[PDB]
RNA sequence: CCACGCGCCGCGGCGAGCCCGAGGGAGCCCCCGCGGCGGAGCGAGCGCGAGACGCCCCGGGCCCGCCAUGCCCCUGCGGGCG
RNA sequence: ACAGCGUCGCGAGGGCCGCACCCGGCGCUGGCGCGACGUGAUUUCUGCCCAGUGCCACGACCGUCACCGUGAAGCGAUCCGC
RNA sequence: GCCCCUGAGACACCCUGACGGCCGCCGCCGCCCCGCUCACCCGGUCGCGCGGGGACCCGCCCGGGCGGGGAGUUCGGCUGGGGCGGCGCGCCUGCUACACCGGACCGCAGGCGUCCCACGGCGGGCUCAGCGAGGACGGAGACCUCCCGCGGAGCAGAAGGGCACAAGCCCGCCCGACCCGCGCCCCCCGUGCCGGCGCGGGCCGCGAAAGCGGGGCCUACCGAUCCUUCGCCGCCCCGGCCGCG
RNA sequence: AGCAGAGUGGCGCAGCGGAAGCGUAGGUCGAUGGAUCGAAACCAUCCUCUGCUACCA
């Protein structure tokens, strides 16, 4: 499982990938974790812990978001969302990352609570005192019913060695959320957004 | 008979009354590597036919049901034996 | 092979623990029985020891040293 | 417990001396085995352990030897003797 | 009836001791002669381990082990004191 | 018991018996034979029922139903599948 | 192609997962067939000028069936003989039972092997069944009213006790229908067991508190040794030590 | 005990996640929970029922 060969392949892919790459290391790293010994009726499903984002908040939290330039919105659009079920979905699909306000969380429980829960994307409440940027930095392990497991290693431009550490941290966690652990994984590949798969 | 999903009962490890989840106790599969099973398989090894009594005169229609109360905080496991009963259910959470 | 008891009609009457004819195994080895077979054939000679020289599916062969 | 408890055990000086080096295999015996190995080759089971060893199936080889010989020390030591032949190849 | 094992009683010798064991000794009933049993108990075991009275008898009290529990502290799931 | 009458199995590498084994009987036999059974000379006949329980299929092999063999897992006893 | 489009799943781009299907491949693993003769096994012959099979059978070792053809044994008790039946064969209430206690009966009228996380615990409030007399539909009958209501109601099921600002009913919380260590009563040898009861020490519940609570008002509702299975904390595996057992 | 397979209109019986029908108006698809965009169906739990097998509780 030597990190360097794959990391060097990503470094070679910096010239090779090209692509639009918005806020990307020439690509967004992806991992296809093959799984052996996986049954749908058997339950090893564990939901446990740059893409566009949205923050809907009140005073100060929106103002810090304005200086950052991160999306800053208000609860007023929630009556218009209620009018259009598609509009609630449109808001959710566009912004991969969702953030709200702790002060306005009563509005987020009832006014936004049904459509965003049905969509499966939940805004993360940010109170004015709390810093949204550090919460954004915090922004996955899931098994579901699919043997193939896919997760973006890092949309970041951060060095391939830092990116490799992110792959390693999740593989060991997967070994923990797996019955036979590392034995259960079969073949894993690292590829660029349009790049070729390279087995780990 | 219906038993509740959780009963607050004493957990020895904590030493205090704590909330205990409930679950029916079932006898586990018999181990071949047991004092008696090793002796029985040796006694029944060879000619001579059955060497141990086989009970065939059942009379009880009901068993006594043991509820495994497992404390969430201490992982203490306590067992409550209910009176003999034909049907038992554990309420869902 | 294994010892078959010499019970007529293949029936041993008695406590059921002493039942069983075809499943018994010889007390002495086929090396010891070979030594005892030649000793009857050659009563005058003195048996020293025996060695295994061949084995098939149905028979086993042992060669015995006998001293005059 | 299988030993009497005496803290000051050691009242008499002890001449424990096995005075023995591990039994040497002996050069002549190794030479006679070499002559026989050329004449007899290897047993069918040993060839099968070698094939399992040539492919990387070492646990299968140990299990097959433990069934053939019946003792782990002699199963492991047979696997490590026959592996030299496959490793030389 | 006899042998053997167990329980109890009486009697003889000796006494925290006691004892014709097998045997050996020119030696027969004489002399010499180990285990063992008792003298410490209790606990599955790890192990730990008795004093405070008392003509006797009984009852109480206390001490030992096992089982908890509270403190204190050394050489520390160790020791002590309840 | 019988003559008579049916049923049943069997082409010899076989059937049915003997028999601790080694191996024998029918059999110096062969289907107009040998073995297993019912009913019991004629004369006149023997209806219906394959549910049950036997028996039968080179009738299938569905589900169960063994060693072995095999495939994972394990430090190995083992343990699961196939 | 997107931002569209609105769908469970967004179809520019790139990589993999499952599910089939189709080659191929492999010093892989099962399975099945066909030879051959050289073990093996038969027939023929006076071995006088020959065959039939055959890696199969057989034999042996494990394994699974079929198997009164046999063996070895068992086939309760109570009881106006025994059988037939029933069960004073375990347990409980009122009797017969003769006013302490104890008394037999294939004597009598009956039950029990369950049911209930509420049909439990506790606190508060309340009165029950019913008479009488009244109130559109509404009458024998529901519903709402006052009165007077020793319980004539209810309290899971037999029977007898018990119970009224309750032991009934309703409501609100709760789980004591806990943990640890003992003693007592009933039966009684005065042994076990079921069942109760009284406590010492924890931890809880309800209530303002005092209190009360180790189920369901009391008397019935159940079970040795060994074996197994499980939980709690430790000890042992005996020349050690470590993991498993 | 284990391993399978069944339980569906009045009656019987198909329907392989996407009409609940057919044969002879007519649906707790034996129920319950999960799972899914939606299961009679998948997955558990049980009440059963059937076949085969197992035995110191």
């Amino acid at each position: 499982i030597n990190p360097e060969a794959l990391n060097k392949h990503i470094a070679e892919i910096i010239e090779r990938a090209t692509n639009e790459k918005p806020r990307k290391f020439l690509e967004t790293v992806e991992l296809q974790v093959g799984l052996k010994g996986y049954d749908p009726k058997k339950d090893p499903r564990f939901n446990l812990p740059n893409l566009k984002l949205c923050v809907i908040a009140d005073a100060r939290d929106a103002d810090r978001a304005k200086k950052l330039g991160l999306n800053y919105v208000e609860i007023e659009h929630l009556q218009q969302f209620n009018k259009d079920a598609k509009q609630i979905k449109k808001f959710a699909k566009s912004y991969d990352v969702f953030l709200a306000s702790k002060s306005l969380i009563r509005q987020i429980t009832v006014y936004a609570g049904p459509g965003f829960t049905k969509a499966g994307r939940t805004p993360l409440p940010l109170a004015p005192d709390e810093d949204l940027e550090l919460k954004v930095l915090e922004c996955k392990v899931q098994f579901k019913k699919a043997v193939g497991l896919n997760w973006p290693i890092g949309n970041v431009k951060m060095p391939a060695s830092e990116i490799a550490q992110n792959i390693m941290t999740t593989l060991n966690f997967l070994a923990t959320q797996l019955k036979k652990g590392w034995q259960n994984i079969k073949t894993v590949y690292i590829k660029s957004t349009m790049g070729p798969s390279h087995r780990i | 008979v219906t038993y509740p999903a959780e009963r607050r009962t004493f957990c020895k490890r904590e030493g205090k009354h704590t909330v205990h989840k409930a679950s029916l106790y079932k006898k586990g599969k018999d181990s071949l590597l047991a004092q008696g099973k090793r002796r029985y398989d040796r006694k029944q090894r060879g000619f001579g036919g059955q060497t141990k009594p086989i009970f065939r005169r059942k009379a009880k229609t009901t068993k006594k049901q043991v509820i495994r109360l497992t404390c969430s905080s201490c992982k203490c496991q306590t067992f409550q034996v209910l009176k003999r009963c034909h049907r038992l259910e554990i309420s869902r959470l | 092979g294994g010892r078959k008891r010499q019970c007529v009609h293949g029936i041993s009457y008695g406590k059921p623990r002493n039942i069983g004819i075809v499943g018994l195994k010889p007390s002495r080895s086929l090396r010891a029985l070979a030594e005892q077979k030649v000793g009857r054939r050659l009563p005058s000679l003195r048996v020293l020891n025996s060695y295994w020289v061949a084995q098939d599916g149905s028979y086993k062969w042992y060669e015995v040293i006998l001293i005059d | 417990p299988g030993k009497v408890f005496n803290l000051k055990k050691g009242g008499a000086v002890v001449r424990i001396v096995r005075k023995k080096e591990e039994r040497k295999t002996k050069p002549h015996q190794e030479f006679v085995k070499s002559i026989i190995q050329e004449c007899t080759g290897m047993a069918p089971y040993e060839m099968h352990i070698i094939e399992l060893l040539r492919m990387n199936k070492d646990r299968h080889a140990l299990r097959y030897a433990k069934k053939r010989l019946g003792n782990i020390k002699r199963a492991k030591a047979k696997r490590d003797q026959l592996s030299v032949y496959a490793r030389n190849i």
